[PDB]
């Protein structure tokens, strides 16, 4: 990613319970996935926890 | 109910099986009661 130039980037930062770290994956469903936040299946981006 | 929270689960060497049939199946009421960390499903999406 150091060798690519970006058109535009968005940074979404928020607090998650230790056990729910794998709920933000595309296609993955659950309580916070369905009622709080979920991202499109064809998502291009990197996650840092 | 009996498969999500029993007195004590049968060991892996003598794992418990029963046929379930002639009823209606839904996950919403009981999944959140016993909260889980590894749900990986192969043939079927949880919503379908």
């Amino acid at each position: 990613l150091n060798d690519l130039c970006f058109t535009n980037v968005y940074a979404d930062s928020f607090v998650i319970r230790g056990d729910e770290v794998r709920q933000i994956a595309p296609g993955q469903t659950g309580k916070i996935a369905d009622y709080n936040y979920k991202l499109p299946d064809d998502f291009t981006g990197c996650v840092i926890a | 109910g009996e498969v999500f929270n029993a007195t004590r689960f049968a060991s892996v060497y003598a794992w418990n099986r029963k046929r379930i049939s002639n009823c209606v199946a839904d996950y919403s009421v009981l999944y959140n009661s016993a909260s889980f960390s590894t749900f990986k499903c192969y043939g079927v999406s949880p919503t379908k």
